[PDB]
């Protein structure tokens, strides 16, 4: 199969910048025909996948012209002359030189600001829930810039990884940040059976962690 | 024989010049009055028979090393690299 | 113009099999092929198969061997595609595309959920703060929306009267139900002071629960 690999995974940009991203396969996209099948795609988010260049270069119809593709063999760039709102989305290309088809991870295209720290804000069960026999503890990390954060639980100092449930925003319309959720739970019975809980976030605004905790006491 | 009636295969009909066409979509070429097909870039073997352009198509010549060329269909002279009406 | 009309979402026991449909419209059928792909978050974009509808000849990537069936009827201009022994790996958004050197045009996307989970209420449990927020601080809240099926279930807070500041984050399938959270963040001036409620709807249930976050003791 060959092999579409994209690069960067995120792009962060300011509305009237230029963009520029890659797409490297790993056989010739050459055809026996000549042509190169190597076309371009825009996804929004709950959408389908848009048509915007079509082999290497070709603008699809209807594609505003700041759109342009280039490259040949197994190098392909695409270009934006001036990013615009609309254009927030994966860029994904793709082959259909050789069976099977195949598609790169994608390059997303994402709104750049400041770094922002998260709000880290941490819950105990309700006693509603803990009548039923099962405890969640939450920790939500919300409007925070970069994306990129990494949440460890702790029980009494123990990290622990089983009955962890993640979620993640899309990046905010209004201020361009992401927020993220992490649940935690257990029976009553381990709940009960310790005292310090706590969430603790790794993210480019501190070096050591930010932590959260509660104490059963 | 471009109609109101004539449905174009891979294209849409269009007012070019004086009456009705056949446009393609894409980079589609015409292999006839109402049919757009992908062009080859290349006249060899593997593309015999093939487009290689508005009313032209991939041809085998018998010589002695065999030969391939882009030829025009009857009735259009390739003019620099064009097929046009004869 | 030309239009690729994809059947709704479907919820699927593991084991069984389910078809999509995908309905074209606006072009002459039998001249494009039709593409299938699926879409995951794990996995990205992967070409499933093409079929030629004036043929019914399929071709398969062969990771999909199997699984899925492509067929074409003619008179009523629809590619279908059979899903057969669904697990949970087939939960995924499927495409059809219509494909000649490139695919220019694509269904909207059909979600595929594959849970042995029955119409199931949520529990709805409130987030509320430890410690005693500071004067003049941001005060943040929430609901932990768990052991649901199928989505959508709808988060509100105050009727929607509460609006900035909210964050519902993304429900996520674990062992075939889904769990969903969302925090508010409002001024300690105005919490617990006026009356802070998530109001949690599932359609699919008839089920309608509003939880008053109320300060613990």
């Amino acid at each position: 199969d060959v092999v579409m690999t994209q690069t960067p995974l995120s792009l962060p940009v300011s509305l009237g910048d230029q963009a520029s991203m890659s797409c490297r396969s790993s056989q010739s996209l050459v055809h026996s025909n000549g042509n190169t099948y190597l076309h371009w795609y825009l996804q929004k988010p709950g959408q389908s996948p848009k048509l915007l260049i079509y082999k290497v270069s070709k603008r699809f119809s209807g594609v505003p012209d700041r759109f342009s593709g280039s490259g040949s063999g197994t190098d392909f760039t695409l270009k934006i002359s001036r990013v615009e709102a609309e254009d927030l989305g994966v860029y994904f290309c793709s082959q259909s030189t050789h069976v099977p088809y195949t598609f790169g991870g994608g390059t997303k295209l994402e709104m750049k600001r400041t770094d922002a720290a998260p709000t880290v804000s941490i819950f105990p069960p309700s006693s509603e829930q803990l009548t039923s026999g099962g405890a969640s503890v939450v920790c939500f990390l919300n409007n925070f810039y970069p994306k990129d954060i990494n949440v460890k639980w702790k029980i009494d100092g123990s990290e622990r990884q089983n009955g962890v449930l993640n979620s993640w925003t899309d990046q905010d319309s209004k201020d361009s940040t992401y927020s993220m959720s992490s649940t935690l739970t257990l029976t009553k019975d381990e709940y009960e059976r310790h005292n310090s809980y706590t969430c603790e976030a790794t993210h480019k605004t501190s070096t050591s962690p930010i932590v959260k905790s509660f104490n059963r006491n | 024989k471009v109609t109101v009636d004539t449905v174009c295969k891979r294209g849409f009909l269009i007012q070019m010049s004086g009456h009705l066409e056949c446009k393609c979509e894409n980079d589609l070429v015409l292999v006839n009055e109402e049919t757009c097909e992908e062009k080859v870039l290349k006249c060899d073997e593997k593309t015999v028979n093939k487009p290689c352009g508005d009313f032209s198509k991939c041809i085998k010549i018998d010589g002695n090393p065999v030969s391939y060329a882009c030829k025009c269909n009857l009735g259009y002279d390739m003019v620099n690299n064009v097929c046009i009406p004869n | 113009q030309v239009q690729l009309q994809q059947s709704g979402a479907e919820l699927v026991r593991p084991g069984a099999s389910v078809t999509l449909s995908c309905k074209a419209s606006g072009y002459t059928f039998t001249d494009y092929e039709m593409h299938w792909v699926k879409q995951t978050p794990v996995h990205g974009l992967e070409w499933i198969g093409a079929i030629d509808p004036e043929t019914g000849g399929p071709a398969y990537n062969q990771k999909f061997k199997g699984k899925a069936i492509l067929t074409t009827d003619k008179s009523s201009t629809t590619a279908y595609m059979e899903l057969r022994s669904l697990t949970s790996e087939d939960s995924a958004v499927y495409y059809c595309a219509r494909y000649y050197y490139v695919s220019s045009y694509w269904g909207q996307g059909t979600s595929v959920t594959v849970s042995s989970a029955s119409t199931k209420p949520p529990s709805v449990y409130p987030l509320a703060p430890g410690s005693a927020a500071q004067t003049n601080s941001m005060v943040t809240l929430g609901c932990l929306v768990k052991g649901y099926f199928p989505e959508p279930v709808t988060v509100t807070w105050n009727s929607g009267s509460l609006s900035s500041g909210v964050h519902t984050f993304p429900a996520v399938l674990q062992s075939d139900l889904y769990t969903l959270s969302s925090s508010v963040t409002v001024p300690s001036s105005t919490w617990p002071s006026e009356t802070v409620t998530c109001n949690v709807a599932h359609p699919a249930s008839s089920t309608k629960v509003d939880k008053k976050i109320v300060p613990r003791d």
